[PDB]
């Protein structure tokens, strides 16, 4: 039994249809990083987010 | 006969660096103000980038 809450997630989709894998918005700050960036993969640099 | 003067040469480099938001700025804490900016879009994105 689990619990749901309210967010944004960023989800990377395939050309086959199904997802293969994804990343929430609120964990830590490399997610919030890669939520906001509109990316996976993060370059090393100053980010101003939020 | 020769002599030495001196001149002055003023040119700027940069400014003090200034950032803005459209959460705060725009709007104080009212949580409607992010719902209409939420469901218009993303428009100072860019500004900020
Ligand atoms: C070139 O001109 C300068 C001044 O514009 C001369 O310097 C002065 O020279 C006089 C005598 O010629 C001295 O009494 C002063 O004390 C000098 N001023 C200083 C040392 O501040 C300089 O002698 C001239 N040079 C030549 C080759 O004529």
């Amino acid at each position: 039994v689990g619990y749901l809450q309210p967010r944004t997630f960023l989800l990377k989709y395939n050309e086959n249809g199904t997802i293969t894998d994804a990343v929430d918005c609120a964990l830590d700050p490399l997610s919030e990083t890669k939520c906001t960036l509109k990316s996976f993969t993060v370059e090393k640099g100053i980010y101003q987010t939020s | 006969n020769f002599t030495i003067s001196v001149t002055t040469e003023i040119l700027p480099v940069s400014m003090t660096k200034t950032s803005v938001d459209c959460t705060m700025y725009i709007c104080g804490d009212s949580t409607e103000c992010s719902n209409l900016l939420l469901q218009y879009g993303s428009f100072c994105t860019q500004l900020k980038r």
